């Protein structure tokens, strides 16, 4: 049940602006 | 075979795609249905990176399957 676990990291990882 | 492509933001759309049809054919329809280039959005399923040259049955993609999508920010 870690399908969204690793995906959650990609969410913010893609949403970059200032860092 | 009508699956549901869910994006990171939370967008699950019903998109029909044959099992034999490669990912390109899917991103293809998804591209003409949403407007996202095949090389602009990355899809994932079962912890596997859906390559442009890969089938669905390989990732055990059934009907109404939740396919993870990754819209690549920054366009042109």
């Amino acid at each position: 049940d870690t399908q969204d676990d690793f995906l959650k990291w990609w969410r913010s990882e893609e949403a970059q602006d200032m860092g | 075979m009508q699956i549901f492509v869910k994006t990171l933001t939370g967008k699950t759309i019903t998109l029909e795609v044959e099992p034999s049809d490669t990912i390109e054919n899917v991103k293809a329809k998804i591209q003409d249905k949403e407007g996202i280039p095949p090389d602009q959005q990355r899809l994932i399923f079962a912890g596997k990176q859906l390559e442009d040259g890969r089938t669905l049955s390989d990732y055990n993609i059934q009907k109404e399957s939740t396919l993870h999508l990754v819209l690549r920010l920054r366009g042109g």
